[PDB]
């Protein structure tokens, strides 16, 4: 699939289009909030054991993504 | 190292290191520079600075109408600033002399 | 000794906000002194600075003329 | 712009071009050697100089040579905000920033260009015997002199 | 972005978007280098004129008036204070931005003491 | 417009800069005592 | 490696042992400006000998900026120009 | 208070003003000494037995010491060693008072012969009525807040804003320069010098 | 005469001899050399 190598540089300022399951709009993503969506995936394990298992569910799996976030 | 005639000299120089040589016109700045680098120019191994006791010592190389009596060591030029209009002082003269031998 | 040079350097120099601005705060008596004369020249040469500096800060620093105590933490 | 979003090549040519623009109009600057805005297809920008060897060297540092070298670095983000706004900028304009920023600093703490602080030599330039070329012999200030020199800078 | 960027600095910049909508002039300029930045069929060429409008720009090309642009950098020098404060919050923002931010500061008591003062 | 270059003479053929500035520095009492202690 | 000598931060930003730099900066600020300002007021009486020194200093000759490359005793003319032009009396 | 005795006698014959750097190495062995007795020897009555030196000179600023207490223990130590210089400087001040005629002739006999002997220094300072020390100690002196000194006998065990003066910029308004007692401003400063003073 | 008890380290010290003597310059470097 003929693509740019820097695509994940340009993904910030192109529109309309979609990766995964997430789509972008006529509004492009800045580089603020290009990489502040980072930090979601980091914090999506962590998230995942306090919503489905409480304060006590936190593991030392979901430790390290914190970390860098 | 390269040197210069005298001419061109004085004309580098301009009006040299007066203390009232920027509020005054082009003409008078240009006819200053073009009389005192004659002087200087012809009048070279001879030309001596007036005695200062006669006067530099009494402060008229440069006397300003606010300050007569030379309390701001000749400095009343930058010092004070220019009257307004109708308040005393007004109009200010100021006089910078030049006085060889 | 040090700064003779750039004494006389800022005596010789053409101011040139009188020659160049022309025609609330008017007149070119107080409309070319809101604001620092252009000099060409300016600034210093920052090795009579490093020696101004130095020694200035050798005498504080080694003479405590004053204030003894600063010896302290020495 | 074929692989290049339409919006990254409108701001690195607004930049580049606002750059170009100061560089040339300003005095006795560096002609224009190039004015490349991703080349072939490389996400990147920049306008080079050409590096004589006559002229400036390192002879003398004239106070309105540096204000012009510090308009034309901040030229790029200062073309960036009056043509896409101000929050269309983004951080390509961080070394023309840092240079502006060095060049202020500069005067204000090692040639004594400023009426305040005054000729105190606050910071030095030193050569490294790779990163930059130079590092900065700092000298310890207490607060009120930073925020006076400070001040100046801004 | 707001809850990213915080709420205070999302009322900063609802004034100045609020500053720049009360001028029509200013409004206008920006509505038609939004469409510039958009681009599309609808892009109406390069954006105006800065704010410097053409009897502003024709006030000083290397005719009439110029010479301005002569003076050094400290001729541009639009904001002076002779009172240097001992924080460097308040020699960079303005005193609106203070105001508003400054509960952001990790100082203990300094940030009662430093602009708009109750 | 580049000055020191072309101009400037004839040819026949409110506010000072100079402002004395202040910084504030509201210094607490026990640091004005120390300052007091290591000041002689 | 954190820092650990915080000492003040409301009024002023002052770490633990900074209290010789106050007394430093306002003495090395004003001896600097005494001093300049001494030279200053000497240079202002000398004006007319500034520029007559000057004048005969261009036609002796002197090292122009034209970066052809790759003064602190001065040499002997350019002494007798000067002790001559402060000859006074 | 023999090392502080050499700039304390300059100081007090030459002036305050007129003191040279040749009494830095001994005002720095006293402190020295002051710093060895709180912080090493425990001999601090609000430090001490506790040991806070750890010699670091391992042979940027050369540090030879090196601690790493806490600020308020450093605080408490400092204010001790200040405390027993500023105690060792009184009694100094004292001994070169009280002992002045003493000194005076001492200091003519060093001009005199460039060198001199312990008996010499014995015959001079006894020929001229010296006072002895009845304690090597410096306890109980001391500088008083108010700035006098300690065991001296008393315990025991506008500017000018006349006319072209004032007729300047602007004047009696708080973005004046600072100005001297006859009006003149401050380090003699003009408004057309390329430096700002700092307002007082 | 008890001219200690007054010695202020605040106002300044100074003994009871009015100044050691003037100081003679005769030029920075002739000073210096």
């Amino acid at each position: 699939m003929d693509m740019h190598p820097e695509e994940t540089e340009l993904m910030g300022w192109r529109t309309n289009f979609k990766t995964n399951a997430a789509v972008v709009g006529d509004e492009p993503l800045g580089e603020f909030a290009h990489v502040a969506g980072l930090l979601v995936p980091l914090y999506a394990g962590r998230a995942a054991e306090v919503a489905l298992f409480g304060k006590d569910g936190a593991s030392l799996a979901t430790a390290q993504p914190l970390a860098d976030c | 190292t390269e040197s210069y005639p005298a001419a061109v000299a004085n004309d580098i120089i301009g009006m040299g290191s007066w203390r009232l040589k920027d509020d005054v016109d082009p003409v008078i700045e240009f006819l200053v520079a073009r009389l005192e680098g004659c002087w200087r120019e012809i009048l070279d191994t001879d030309l001596c600075l007036y005695p200062r006791e006669k006067w530099k010592e009494q402060g008229w190389d440069l006397v300003d109408s606010m300050d007569p009596h030379q309390e701001l060591e000749g400095f009343s030029y930058a010092d004070i600033p220019d009257p307004a209009k109708g308040e005393a002082g007004y109009p200010r003269l100021q006089l910078e002399n030049r006085v060889y031998c | 000794l040090i700064f003779g040079g750039k004494i006389s350097q800022l005596l010789s120099s053409k101011n040139l906000v009188k020659s160049l601005k022309q025609a609330t705060h008017l007149l070119p008596k107080a409309l070319s002194v809101l604001a620092k004369p252009m000099i060409f020249s300016d600034g210093y040469n920052n090795q009579n600075l490093k020696t101004a500096t130095t020694l200035l800060l050798s005498f504080i620093h080694k003479r405590y003329l004053y204030r003894k105590n600063l010896i302290v933490p020495k | 712009p074929d692989p290049i979003p339409p919006q990254l090549r409108r701001a690195v040519s607004v930049y580049e071009a606002g750059k170009a623009l100061l560089a040339y109009i300003t005095p006795d600057y560096e002609e224009i050697a190039r004015v490349s805005v991703c080349p072939l297809n490389v996400l990147t920008g920049f306008t080079l100089f050409v590096e004589d060897e006559d002229k400036n060297v390192n002879a003398i540092l004239t106070r309105s040579e540096l204000e012009g070298r510090m308009v034309v670095h901040l030229a790029g983000r200062c073309a960036e905000k009056l043509v896409m706004g101000e929050g269309q900028m983004t951080g390509m304009g961080s070394p023309d920033l840092f240079h502006a920023n060095l060049i202020a600093r500069e005067m204000i703490m090692s040639m004594g260009m400023g009426r305040r602080t005054g000729p105190i030599d606050l910071l030095r330039v030193a050569a490294t015997s790779d990163g930059d070329p130079f590092y900065y012999h700092t000298t310890d200030m207490s607060t009120e002199q930073a925020r006076v020199a400070l001040a100046e800078v801004v | 972005v707001v809850d990213l960027i915080g709420r205070n600095t999302a009322v900063e910049a609802a004034e100045r978007v609020r500053d720049a909508l009360l001028h029509p002039e200013t409004r206008e300029r920006l509505l038609a280098m939004r469409r510039w930045v958009e681009g599309g069929p609808g892009a109406p060429e390069f954006p105006p004129s800065p704010l410097s409008p053409e009897q502003t720009a024709a006030m000083s090309p290397s005719g009439p008036l110029y010479g301005n642009l002569a003076l050094n950098l400290d001729w541009w020098r639009r904001r002076q204070d002779n009172v240097i404060s001992w924080s460097a919050m308040e020699i960079l923002m303005s005193r609106r931005q203070v105001d508003l931010y400054k509960q952001d500061a990790d100082m203990t008591e300094g940030a009662i003491a430093k602009l708009g003062t109750p | 417009p580049d000055p020191y270059t072309t101009g400037f003479g004839w040819d026949p053929d409110g506010w000072h800069w100079n402002m004395p500035f202040s910084v504030k520095t509201e210094l607490p009492d026990w640091y004005k005592k120390e300052v007091e202690r290591y000041s002689y | 490696p954190k820092r650990r000598r915080w000492l003040l931060n409301n009024g002023s930003w002052n770490f633990w042992f900074n209290f010789d730099k106050l007394y430093s900066e306002e003495i090395v600020t004003t001896w600097i400006l005494e001093s300049l300002i001494q030279t200053y007021k000497y240079l202002h009486k000398n004006t007319e000998l500034l520029d007559f020194v000057t004048n005969k200093f261009i036609t002796l000759g002197y090292i122009a900026p034209e970066n052809a490359n790759l003064q602190s005793e001065l040499l002997s003319t350019k002494e007798i120009i000067l002790t001559n032009s402060f000859k006074r009396f | 208070v023999v090392h502080l005795a050499g700039r304390c006698a300059e100081k007090l014959v030459m002036g305050e003003g007129q003191m040279t750097g040749m009494g830095s190495p001994d005002l720095f062995h006293a402190n020295l000494i002051a710093r060895e007795m709180i912080m090493s020897m425990g001999m601090g009555r609000r430090t001490g037995p506790i040991d806070l030196l750890r010699v670091a000179a391992t042979s940027d600023p050369f540090y030879y010491h090196t601690t790493d207490m806490s600020t308020e223990q450093a605080r408490v130590a400092l204010a001790e060693v200040v405390e027993l210089l500023d105690a060792a400087e009184a009694k100094a001040m004292y001994g070169l008072a009280i002992n002045w005629r003493a000194l005076q002739a001492l200091t003519q006999a060093l001009l005199d012969r460039g060198t001199i002997t312990g008996k010499e220094v014995a015959h001079i300072l006894e020929s001229n009525g010296v006072i002895h020390f009845p304690d090597p100690y410096t306890t109980g002196f001391g500088w008083d807040p108010d700035g006098s000194l300690r065991y001296p006998f008393k315990p025991d065990t506008t500017p000018d804003l006349s006319g072209a003066r004032g007729k300047t910029w602007f004047a009696g308004t708080a973005y004046d320069a600072p100005r001297n007692a006859d009006g003149t401003f401050k380090h003699g400063w003009h408004w057309n010098m390329p430096f700002s003073v700092k307002t007082e | 005469s008890n001219w200690w008890a007054s010695i202020n380290r605040k106002t300044g010290i100074r003994g009871p001899d009015p100044a050691p003597a003037e100081e003679h310059t005769n030029g920075p470097a002739r000073d210096i050399i």
